[PDB]
RNA sequence: GCUGCGGGAUGAACCGAACGCCGGGUUAAGGCGCCCGAUGCCGACGCUCAUCAGACCCCAGAAAAGGUGUUGGUUGAUAUAGACAGCAGGACGGUGGCCAUGGAAGUCGGAAUCCGCUAAGGAGUGUGUAACAACUCACCUGCCGAAUCAACUAGCCCUGA
């Protein structure tokens, strides 16, 4: 049904390719932590390209024409727009199925975030090559919302730390129960039939 | 030549036609590397036409044979002589390759001359192939592969592009 | 018999060659178009058996960029005669399907049956012209694995040229 | 860090290719990418295989440089890699994956009913352990 | 022109291939990250960092020239009769030689060109004080310790743009 994707350590083009392919099949995919999406190349190079993209505007009326978003979620959404056939009623429905969020929303705090392996920085890039943060690019150009998003992100990371101790305590309790007696009769059958 | 796939070593011998002006042609011999024996025969006609007064009509090929490796299980060192033609002018070249068989070493030679110097197979002419021993290699790369008790790990080994599912909670640790 | 004495040996250059036409129809010079009309290659992907001769090889050297020609093996002859054997009485190409058609229309030379027809095609006898005229040009489908670039010769990794034994692989892909 | 590395005389595992599930032994490195591997008792023939094609292990042997099949087999039977290789958790994990590939429907039914019974016992005993933890924390 | 169809995004000429209506299979030209059918092969080798990368005949832009930016190649020359760089010391005598005098006492210029001490000094590679003098270099020696230096050439990238 719904898919929740991490954005930490992912590449823009690879993640946009996989999302734009899997959204045409009907799986309602949502990319969360969009400010953490890495972009290969030098950061001055990437903001020079984005400054040229901002320079692209209609001279007769800048409103009626090229819209230029600064938030990284809307940057990724424009990247998926430029790849889906949005002028027809297939890519428009796919963009309606796609949702994008900066930071992490409260339902996506609870719902588990997937990590796509083929779109990873570590898999796709040599580690001696330069990179750039889309959130750093957005804070440098236009998107003035890093002081709120980073604060709420550290708040939910503290919430995750206060949940993980309880989860690890419950895991230690259930492994103490597995260390305890009178479960092995089914475990012999399980090991002989693929534990 | 296309040099498609791995190369093969062919011993091709050829001679002139029996003529009343000169019977018993000297039956020359070459060592042609080619993907198959038809390309070996044609490149043999090319080289013998450039060397001596021979063409396909006034000559014939006596024998064309596959040459198998004398020791495929031995990691050997091969020096290759090259008469490639660059964009400005042709040049002579000596290269070295550590590989198992002669056909594989000349295959690596064609692939590497296509990689670095942008030389097509139209321009590369293999002058001579010779197995060279240790302590005669001019190249520092092969000279530093010459190590007994050699130790190296495999740092940052990433693999399996989407053989695993495209969507997971994993985050693959390298090495 | 020659390697026990230490001497080489050359086999007989064969006198029969299968010719498939590779290239298209429009954009063809008349110098090669007339030779294709004489070799009955008027459409694309049709093939004929040609008795090799100096005049025939000098025709094939004219139409090298348009055909692929080689030496068919015994199954390469046999599958083309059995599977797609189409003769003609005067007009009206009929599938062979019986020995009576060959015994009635062609069997005026002791060649009444299909074993005689395959023998006359493979071992080129004195009545090869009647058998080649009786056989309609073999309509062949496109190959399974595809073709290599269709423009350069088989020496340069292409299709339009001489290959001398890989026409067996080509006829197993096409037939 | 870097506890494992290729070496003259190290056994290794093969993941990709026609020899998947077969142990090789590295003899010497050809050039940076492929190694002359050999198999004494694991049915794989002496050839050249890539380093990304193979998988590094932890057991070593004492091979001479560019040795033969006979001396590789003698060092293999001296080191006893087969029983020592079966006596690890790694081979048990690979064996469990092969047994999961060799499951059947009746086996999955038995696994699922034992899974229901074990999960009920786990649920009740973890609830009893946390009840005992609250009873310990109450004073 | 008189000509549809598949690629070149878009096209009169380009590359395949020519057209009655359809079912199945196969292929050319081309392509396989998404639009957009197909590499989601545990593809192989090597090159490339651009602060203006590059991406396929016609085809929609660019040269001469340059780079101690990296990758090969050629020609050579040095180095246990201890080099290359680094630190330290010497760098004279004939002779302020000779053509000059506005100076030349190596140092604007013209012609040349040896010997001794030698550890080694070039009748001197430059900086200067107008010149006379100080400084420095070739060359030599002390420590160090084993590879070093020079000129061309062509692949990518950069400047030229
Ligand atoms: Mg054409
Ligand atoms: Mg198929
Ligand atoms: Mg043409
Ligand atoms: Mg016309
Ligand atoms: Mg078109
Ligand atoms: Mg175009
Ligand atoms: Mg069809
Ligand atoms: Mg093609
Ligand atoms: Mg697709
Ligand atoms: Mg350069
Ligand atoms: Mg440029």
């Amino acid at each position: 049904q719904v898919l929740v994707l991490d954005g930490r350590g992912h590449l823009l083009g690879r993640l946009a390719a996989i999302v734009a392919k899997q959204v045409l099949l009907g799986r309602k995919v949502v990319v969360v932590r969009c400010e953490g999406i890495n972009i290969s190349g030098n950061f001055y190079r990437n903001k020079l390209k984005y400054l040229a993209f901002l320079r692209k505007r209609m001279n007769t009326n800048p409103s009626r024409g090229p819209y230029h978003f600064r938030a990284p979620s809307r940057i990724f959404w424009r990247t998926v727009r430029g790849m889906l056939p949005h002028k027809t009623k297939r890519g428009q429905a796919a963009l309606d199925r796609l949702k994008v969020f900066d930071g992490i929303p409260p339902p996506y705090d609870k719902k588990k975030r997937m990590v796509v392996p083929a779109a990873l920085k570590v898999v796709r890039l040599k580690p001696t090559r330069k990179f750039a943060y889309l959130g750093r690019l957005a804070h440098e150009v236009g998107w003035k919302y890093q002081a709120v998003t980073a604060t709420l992100e550290e708040k939910r990371k503290e919430k995750a730390k206060i949940h993980y101790r309880k989860k690890k305590q419950l895991m230690r309790l259930r492994k103490q129960a597995e260390k305890n007696v009178e479960k092995k009769i089914d475990k012999y059958t399980e090991v002989l039939k693929t534990h | 030549m296309k040099a498609s796939g791995t190369l093969r070593e062919y011993k091709v011998v050829g001679r002139c036609l029996p003529t009343p002006k000169c019977h018993t042609p000297p039956l020359y011999r070459m060592r042609i590397f080619a993907p198959n024996h038809v390309v070996a025969k044609s490149r043999f006609w090319y080289f013998v036409s450039q060397l001596k007064k021979m063409k396909k009509s006034s000559g014939e090929i006596v024998y064309c044979g596959q040459v198998f490796e004398k020791s495929p299980l031995r990691v050997k060192n091969f020096g290759i002589w090259l008469r490639y033609d660059s964009r400005s002018g042709t040049h002579n070249m000596y290269r070295e390759y550590r590989d198992l068989t002669t056909a594989g070493a000349v295959t690596q030679c064609y692939r590497d001359m296509g990689a670095r110097h942008r030389a097509r197979a139209h321009s590369i002419q293999i002058m001579k192939v010779e197995e060279i021993a240790a302590s005669k290699c001019r190249r520092p790369a092969v000279k530093q592969f010459h190590d007994s008790k050699i130790k190296f790990p495999l740092p940052h080994r990433v693999l399996r592009r989407q053989h695993k599912p495209r969507f997971t909670t994993k985050r693959p640790n390298t090495f | 018999m020659a390697r026990k004495a230490g001497n080489f040996y050359v086999p007989a250059e064969p006198k029969l060659a299968f010719v498939i036409r590779i290239r298209g129809i429009n954009g063809v010079s008349p110098k090669v178009r007339k030779v294709l009309q004489l070799l009955r290659l008027r459409q694309i992907f049709n093939g004929t058996f040609v008795k090799l001769n100096k005049a025939s090889i000098n025709m094939l050297r004219i139409v090298e960029p348009y055909i692929a020609w080689g030496y068919p093996n015994l199954k390469s002859v046999n599958e083309l005669i059995y599977k797609r054997g189409y003769g003609k009485i005067n007009k009206k190409r009929i599938a062979l399907t019986d020995n009576a058609l060959i015994a009635r229309s062609l069997g005026k030379y002791g060649i009444i049956c299909m074993e005689d027809l395959i023998h006359e095609i493979y071992t080129v006898g004195k009545r090869f012209k009647e058998a080649n005229n009786f056989l309609w040009p073999f309509k062949l489908s496109s190959p399974r694995g595809g073709m290599k670039k269709k423009t350069t010769h088989f020496v340069e990794g292409g299709d339009a040229g001489n290959r001398e034994d890989q026409i067996n692989r080509l006829i197993r892909r096409m037939n | 860090v870097f506890r494992r590395f290729v070496e003259v005389g190290r056994v290794a595992y093969v993941s990709f290719g026609p020899h998947a599930g077969k142990l090789v032994a590295i003899v010497d490195v050809i050039d940076q990418n492929r190694a002359l591997v050999d198999g004494p008792c694991t049915q794989v023939r002496r050839q050249a295989m890539p380093f990304k094609c193979m998988q590094l292990t932890d057991f070593i042997l004492k091979f001479p440089h560019s040795a033969h099949q006979k001396y590789v087999r003698q060092a293999w039977q001296k080191a006893d890699i087969n029983t020592k290789w079966a006596a690890t958790r790694w081979a048990k994990k690979i064996e469990a994956r092969e047994r999961k590939a060799k499951m059947t429907d009746f086996d999955r039914f038995k696994v699922m009913k034992a899974k229901k019974m074990r999960n009920r016992i786990i649920k009740n005993e973890v609830k009893k352990l946390q009840k005992a933890a609250l009873l310990k924390a109450s004073p």
